[PDB]
């Protein structure tokens, strides 16, 4: 273009971090979050009890782990939901975790661990 | 083996050998392992790179 | 002196205690440790955070069981195996335990049933 080139972004992440989970007629390891105002969710970030983000110094309330990704703009999930989905108990997944500026993935980690979630070394 | 030094002849000297020497060891071996799952969240309406 | 007899020895616990645990594609029941210096460890051998035995007055501490044979000279186990295992988060197993001189069983019971471990008991 004007200064020579056009990136036009990259896919979102998918929903392959689920390893094993414990599979119930009514869903044993997954919760629903009311989406908070003018927040985007991506698959991988840790939530909240509220379903808001954790920052820094919030670790010890890591409350699950989203496994959805939401638009604030037109307050859907990207498989037309109206709420947000985490992991919240006892779980494997991947270690694709997504954390803001500032927080402490040991610390998140070792709250999560207490839940009964687990995590796996992924590697690239 | 050693060298074979020359002794007399009339005073009946000679010489031995030393015996052989064995011993054992032992070996561990490593383990690896490597998961992976597929879901149909992965699969339900996503676009094929490369393709319209 | 030869006093009498020669005794060559007993044979070391086999690994058949666990009757049932949450068996996951990792080791969501078992957890590994760092074998401490000159310390061996035997089947159904109570173990605390660090890697050592549980002894009197730290039946509250009480973590996993051991569920491999380690020796301390050879620093391996009897599986060829670097690292000590035990089982630590839900399961099932035999009654069958080895505590250490003056350790209450009945409080290294309650401390691993609150993790998730049942004692069924076993006759003879």
């Amino acid at each position: 273009a004007y200064q020579g080139f056009t990136k036009l972004g990259e896919r979102e992440p998918l929903n392959d971090i689920i390893l094993w989970e414990e599979i119930t007629p009514t869903g044993h390891s997954r919760k629903e979050y009311a989406p908070v105002a003018s927040t985007e969710y991506r698959v991988g970030e840790v939530l909240k009890a509220d379903g808001s983000k954790v920052a820094a110094g919030q670790e010890a309330q890591a409350d699950s782990v989203c496994i959805v990704n939401f638009y604030a703009d037109l307050q859907l999930s990207y498989h037309g939901q109206l709420k947000v989905v985490g992991i919240y108990r006892d779980a494997e997944l991947k270690d694709l975790l997504k954390l803001e500026s500032g927080v402490d993935a040991a610390a998140v980690k070792s709250a999560l661990k207490a839940k009964g979630i687990d995590f796996v070394p992924t590697g690239l | 083996i050693s060298l074979l030094d020359a002794v007399d002849r009339t005073s009946r000297k000679a010489e031995t050998s030393a015996p052989e020497r064995v011993r054992q060891i032992s070996f561990p071996m490593m383990y690896f392992k490597e998961v992976e799952s597929i879901t149909p969240d992965e699969i339900q309406g996503v676009r094929q790179p490369g393709t319209a």
